[PDB]
């Protein structure tokens, strides 16, 4: 809550700005939505990843190991897969 | 109804199965078995407009083949089932003396009706 | 619901009359509030002030339906004074099926709903007096 | 069907994020840890319909441990006869940081 | 009873009821069912957090990387509900009638 | 400014979520879910907390309401506020506050349960010694105990990257 | 239910450790080399039964343990441990990595005057035997008895009565 | 639409369902449903017509609103005794969510809107495979939830599902309507014997696949979606004729042929409790979803409808596909009434 301090005080102060400076003047492309979906699959993976730095200690530093490989080399044969499919292209 | 000892893997037959007799070769169920399978042979000669009872002798036999294998094979799992629904029961009926009584068999002598004659 | 209708199967019938009109009213006016609910989510009648009045007029029958068979099971059990046989609740299937003709003004449907809930009514009195476990043991 | 070549295989996929009282990474307990391995250890070979009439005083014992239901009942209680006589005018409380 | 579990259930049933009756559009319908996403994602996480339930912490990310790939099937499922016309409207879908 | 903030950023929760729930125009829509992600992020975070709540943040709001807001202003705008709209919003302002109210001046409230009403710092831990930040542990598994797991969805994320691109026009 | 019983205050008051977290931080090792012989008798039984208000005689003499702990560290050498915590204090989070020259100073005091080997890292690990007086307990959970077992069915099998017993298909 | 694609399709549909039987975690089921899902979508829209493509919107926000509330059943059963085991239950408003899901998720009467419109706009692989795998796989999960269900969910549902399943049905001429009525009125039949023997229930939904499987493979022999053009499949060939009237009449539940084990079996082990008037009145309701079945082999069998020409030209070209099993699947479907003691396979 004390960064919900900070934020409070700065989300006046650029309020009371903008509010100062309004009140004194004195069709559609497939190849563009495939973008998208592919960020929100590959942010997905991410989003599985990443919390790869907390687990880097444990017992079974092997399994990790192949698992963890498992994943990166998944998302690696699904941009691999869409690049000779010609998907994303121009 | 379930486990009854869920140990239990998918075991299409236990070990346990080898004790009551196995069906016998030549029983009504695998010759109907072996007749379905003819029919069957006799039916795919036909959904083809290949010619019935000619040209499909090797599919004739491997329908016979298969069905009577795997007809086998369920029977033999039937008799299990039945074996252990019998053998549950009765354990059931010797382990609980109270609620299943010895009925006085009165005879006719003394066990009285009513008549109501249809005239 | 489970509650009018254990409301309805309180009563000693018997007669402790008018309580029996009563919840045949509330038993009416729910089941007319179901179909008129379904009706209006599956027709979309355009508009507003006609959905209020196919709700009323299905409301308005189908309390009618109960209402009468209550007064009529209500007369038939004061009259024959045999809390027993199901014929009362014949008539009252009967009446309110000539009151669904009434209200729907045609006289085969009146005489067919005069038939089917008599039948139906009488079916549920010898349910209730004999002893019918209706859906369930669920024991074996 | 319920099959069980989860068993038959004897692999541990699914054992291990199914239930408490189970190994966790670090060897740390839960907040009601006790209260269901006496209950697990009660129903365990029971046919799940006596395991409700005879396991039912330590199931509604995890259950009250869980939620704590009927203690934050009591706590309420006691706080609303606290107002009530606070409101009333007898002992505005020292209770707190003294006697 | 834990009192945000109940505002937080009516959160639920609020964005069930926007889900389940939508005017003229999908997105909006999609949206609200990101919301419901959202709620049951709040809701487990909660529970989680207050019980010590430490090993089945697997819950809400992954209901929600797997409810986040069924929004992006319906994202291109109405992109091509859009295509075979020039809205997406909840009408002219009329046609293959029941 | 008080002891019921779970209560409060709770009540903002449930304001974000009728306000998009009132079927508005979609972007504005976005603008409601928006807010509903950031004071649940709060809330959660005020549980404590303190990895997955804002770990989601960067899905929730960080990889999903950008492809929501793109693909609603590239598909359709539908320029112009609707009486039906604001209806829904007063209908649903109205239950909230008829819930906060009798949360307030009652013991407890029945959908068919029985909510304790005050604000929940209680149950909450007794300050227990961890040492080890008890959820990140808990994220910090998937990997020596996830074997079945990590498979089965990252098996589901191929099968949705080529479902997207069969959909749209495979290959 | 049967009503809980405490012990009133009349018991619970031992002495206080009265000095802050830093220099009861700074302190450890020697902390566990001269004293904590006795802790873990209190702490194998914190452990065994899982009880507070049991093992609180034990909590008693080790917090003694740790008071006359103290009193030896002030009485011989040295007054620069006071130098020690204090460099150690403003350390932000204690990292025992800033302040070491006053560490070497310390052991080389310590060892002069007292003795006190300092442990060896790892060797404040290395799981523990210690004898008691109280005995091993059963029943620990204060729970009833297990309720029934399942009569076991076992024995042989015979080919079974009649074939089905259904309508008809006999054998 | 490269044979390796739909290899890997196919699989994901298939261990979709694997994980709906195979796990004891509550995770890995709602996995197994979503997986499903996302893998049945591409088996619609084969084709490119918008057809396909509004099937397969109304089907997925079906589908994915099921699956939303059994996330919030699953969520209220850890709100109650916490554990992620597949066993009974510990709120009836969870288990109440959870039998709504799967009503939802397989087709019950106030629940089925998307059934017919989902199969009138897709081919007939895509429609048999969502109807037996779909129809199979929550089952498994029923079966396995069964000691904690309110009976008048199921019980209300299935009578329900069984007439309007019957009564919907008596003005569809189209084939896909047709047998998506008959899905609805046999989902009830399974779903009414649920908390009295489920044996029955799984029983009825391997002859009920059976059953469907040879429907559509004697579509997929000669492509047909109206009546019309199974009369032509009359003068085409008389194999087709005799074996749609065989399975019709089985589809229809006669006894001497082999759709009556179901019907019957479900009567002996209802009636082994003492409800006599469900029985009887689902007995007549299934009288009642034979009336489209008999018009149907009217239509094909019985009757002759006058065939338009080039009949003249398709004489010469023989019907060369490949049957998925057609012959195996229609003698295992039809012939199979003496052995009802192949019920005590099962357990
Ligand atoms: C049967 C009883 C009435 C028989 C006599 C008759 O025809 O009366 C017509 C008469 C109206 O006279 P009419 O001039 O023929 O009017 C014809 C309508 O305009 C005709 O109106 P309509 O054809 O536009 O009807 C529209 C609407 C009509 O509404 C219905 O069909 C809904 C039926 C629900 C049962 O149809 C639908 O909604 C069809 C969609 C699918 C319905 C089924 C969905 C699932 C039902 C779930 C029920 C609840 C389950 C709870 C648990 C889960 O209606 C009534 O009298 C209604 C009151 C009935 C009271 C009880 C009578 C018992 C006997
Ligand atoms: C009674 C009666 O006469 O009702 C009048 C009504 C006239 O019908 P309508 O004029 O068409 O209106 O009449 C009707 O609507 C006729 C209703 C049916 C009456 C059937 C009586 C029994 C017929 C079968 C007898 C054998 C069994
Ligand atoms: C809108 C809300 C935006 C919140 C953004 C995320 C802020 C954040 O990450 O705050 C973390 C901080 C506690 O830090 P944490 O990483 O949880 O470490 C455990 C204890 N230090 O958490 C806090 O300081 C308190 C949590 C947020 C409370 C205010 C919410 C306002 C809405």
């Amino acid at each position: 809550m004390n960064l919900m301090i900070t934020l409070l005080t700065n989300f006046t102060l650029a309020t009371l700005l903008v509010t100062i400076a309004f009140w004194l003047p004195q069709p559609f492309s497939m190849k563009f939505f495939l973008v998208a979906i592919t960020f929100l699959l590959f942010d997905l993976e991410i989003a599985l990843l990443l919390p790869l730095p907390w687990a880097s200690q444990t017992t079974n530093l092997n399994t990790m190991l192949t698992m963890a490989l498992l994943l990166i080399f998944l998302l690696a044969v699904s941009l691999a897969y869409e690049w000779t499919q010609k998907g994303l292209e121009w | 109804m379930t486990g009854r000892q869920a140990r239990a893997p998918l075991q299409f037959l236990p070990d346990e199965a080898r004790s009551l007799p196995p069906p016998k070769l030549t029983d009504p169920r695998l010759a109907y078995i072996g007749f379905l399978g003819y029919c069957s042979g006799l039916i795919d000669n036909a959904i083809r407009r290949r010619p019935v009872l000619s040209a499909g002798l090797h599919r004739q036999f491997l329908y016979i083949t298969s069905f009577v294998f795997v007809g086998y094979y369920l029977l033999k799992r039937q008799d299990y089932m039945y074996a252990v629904r019998d053998h549950d029961m009765f354990s059931y009926i010797k382990s609980h003396p109270e609620d299943f009584p010895e009925k006085d068999k009165k005879t006719y002598r003394e066990v009285f009706e009513e008549f109501h004659p249809v005239r | 619901a489970k509650t009018l209708l254990h409301q309805y199967w309180d009563i000693p019938e018997g007669t402790e009359c008018h309580r029996k009109t009563y919840a045949a009213t509330s038993i009416g006016g729910a089941s007319g509030l179901v179909v008129s609910a379904y009706s209006v989510a599956l027709k979309t009648p355009t508009s507003f002030l006609e959905g209020v009045a196919r709700t009323g007029r299905y409301t308005f029958t189908a309390a009618a339906i109960g209402a009468i068979f209550g007064l009529t099971s209500c007369i038939s059990a004061q009259v024959r004074e045999k809390p027993d046989d199901p014929l009362n609740y014949l008539i009252g299937g009967c009446a309110g099926g000539l009151t669904l003709g009434a209200r729907t003004r045609s006289y085969g449907i009146g005489a067919a709903a005069c038939a089917y809930m008599g039948l139906t009514a009488a079916l549920v009195k010898m349910g209730q007096l004999e002893g019918w476990k209706v859906f369930a043991e669920p024991k074996v | 069907p319920f099959f069980d070549v989860q068993k038959k295989l004897g692999v541990d996929l699914d054992h291990w994020m199914t239930i408490q009282s189970a190994e966790q990474p670090h060897r740390i307990p839960a907040r009601c840890h006790a209260f269901e391995k006496e209950w697990i250890e009660c129903a365990h070979g029971i046919g799940s319909i006596r395991a409700e009439k005879e396991c039912k005083i330590e199931f509604e014992d995890f259950r009250e441990c869980l939620l704590r239901q009927k203690t934050m009942k009591r706590l309420n209680a006691i706080k609303r006869q606290r107002d009530k006589l606070i409101k009333e005018g007898k002992y505005t409380p020292p209770p707190h940081h003294s006697g | 009873m834990s009192l945000v579990y109940m505002n937080i259930m009516m959160a639920f049933t609020v964005s069930l009821t926007g889900l389940l009756m939508y005017r003229s559009h999908l997105m909006s319908s999609l949206l609200c069912l990101e919301g419901m996403m959202l709620s049951l994602f709040i809701l487990a996480t909660l529970m989680i957090l207050n019980s010590h339930f430490t090993l089945a912490s697997m819950m809400p990310i992954i209901l929600l990387v797997f409810a986040a790939c069924e929004a992006a099937l319906g994202l291109s499922l109405l992109v091509m509900v859009s295509n075979t016309y020039g809205t997406d409207y909840v009408q002219n879908l009329n046609l293959l009638q029941c | 400014m008080m002891t019921y903030i779970v209560f409060i950023l709770s009540i903002i929760f449930v304001m974000g979520f009728v306000g998009f729930s009132s079927k508005p125009s979609p972007i504005y829509g976005g603008l409601g879910l928006i807010v509903s992600g950031g004071v649940g992020c709060g809330i959660v975070l005020n549980f404590g907390g303190s990895f997955l709540g804002l770990m989601v943040f960067l899905i929730y709001l960080g990889g999903m309401m950008v492809v929501f807001g793109y693909t609603t202003a590239m598909a359709t705008e539908q320029y112009p506020s609707n009486k039906v709209v604001l209806g829904t919003f007063i209908t649903g302002l109205l239950m909230e506050f008829l819930m906060v109210y009798y949360v307030l001046k009652d013991k407890e409230v029945e959908i068919v349960f029985k909510f304790n009403g005050m604000g929940d710092w209680v149950i909450y831990d007794t300050g227990d010694s961890g040492f080890f930040s008890e959820e990140a542990m808990g994220i910090a598994a998937l990997y020596s105990y996830g074997t079945w797991l990590v498979i089965v969805t990252g098996w589901s994320l191929l099968i949705g990257v080529v479902v997207i691109m069969e959909i749209t026009r495979g290959n | 239910p049967g009503i809980v019983e405490l012990p009133s205050l009349e018991d619970l008051k031992v002495q206080e450790v009265k000095v802050s977290s830093s220099v009861l931080k700074a302190a450890a090792h020697h902390y566990g080399a001269q004293c904590d012989k006795p802790n873990k008798e209190f702490m194998l039984c914190r452990w065994e039964e899982k009880d507070p208000r049991r093992c609180l005689e034990e909590g008693k003499l080790v917090n003694q343990c740790a008071l006359e702990f103290f009193r030896q560290i002030k009485r011989h050498c040295a007054e620069p441990f006071t130098e020690y915590w204090t460099c150690i204090d403003y350390s932000g989070l204690q990292l025992f990595r800033r302040c070491r020259k006053e560490q070497a100073q310390f052991d080389k005091c310590v060892l002069d005057k007292l003795g006190w080997v300092r442990p060896d890292l790892g060797e404040l690990s290395k799981v523990t035997k210690v004898k008691t007086d109280r005995p091993l307990p059963e029943n620990p959970y204060h729970s009833r008895a297990r309720p029934e077992p399942n009569p076991e069915v076992e024995g042989d099998l015979k080919p079974a009565r009649h074939g089905s017993r259904l309508f008809f298909w006999t054998m | 639409m490269n044979p390796i694609i739909l290899i890997i399709i196919l699989m994901t549909v298939m261990l979709g369902t694997i994980i709906v039987m195979i796990s004891t975690h509550w995770l890995l089921i709602w996995i197994g449903f979503e997986m499903n899902m996302l893998a049945i979508i591409p088996i619609m829209m084969k084709k490119h017509n918008p057809r396909a493509t509004e099937a397969s919107t109304k089907y997925f926000l079906t589908q994915s609103t099921a699956s939303m509330l059994l996330m919030m059943a699953i969520i209220i059963n850890l709100m109650f005794s916490g554990q992620w085991t597949v066993m009974k239950l510990f709120n009836p408003m969870a288990s109440m969510l959870m039998t709504m899901a799967l009503a939802m998720k397989l087709g019950m009467a106030p629940f089925h809107f998307w059934v017919p419109e989902v199969t009138q706009g897709i081919p007939l692989s895509s429609g048999l495979i969502l109807l037996t795998w779909q129809k199979l796989a929550p089952m498994s999960v029923l079966y396995q939830i069964l000691p904690s269900i309110n009976l008048d969910l199921i019980l209300t549902l299935s009578i329900l599902s069984i007439t309007i399943g019957g009564w919907g049905g008596l003005n569809q001429t189209q084939l896909r309507k047709i047998m998506a009525y008959s899905s609805i009125a046999h989902m009830g039949w399974m779903t009414a014997v649920l908390l009295y023997n489920p044996t029955m229930t799984l029983l009825n939904l391997i002859i009920y696949i059976i059953m469907t499987s040879t429907m559509f493979t004697l579509f997929m022999a000669n492509s047909t979606t109206t009546t019309l053009s199974l009369s032509h499949t009359w003068n085409k060939a008389p194999i087709m004729t005799i074996l749609v009237l065989i399975t019709l009449l089985s589809m229809g539940g006669l006894p001497p042929l082999s759709g009556f084990m179901p019907k019957w079996m479900i009567i002996q082990e209802m009636t082994k409790n003492d409800s006599i008037i469900l029985p009887t009145l689902m007995a007549i309701t299934a009288l009642l979803n034979l009336y489209f079945y008999m018009r149907l082999t009217y239509s094909t069998a019985l009757t002759m409808f006058p065939s338009t020409n080039n009949m003249k030209m398709k004489w010469q070209f023989p019907t060369t596909k490949r049957m998925t099993l057609l012959p195996t699947m229609t003698v295992l479907s039809t012939m199979l009434l003496p052995l009802t003691p192949i019920l005590s396979i099962l357990e």
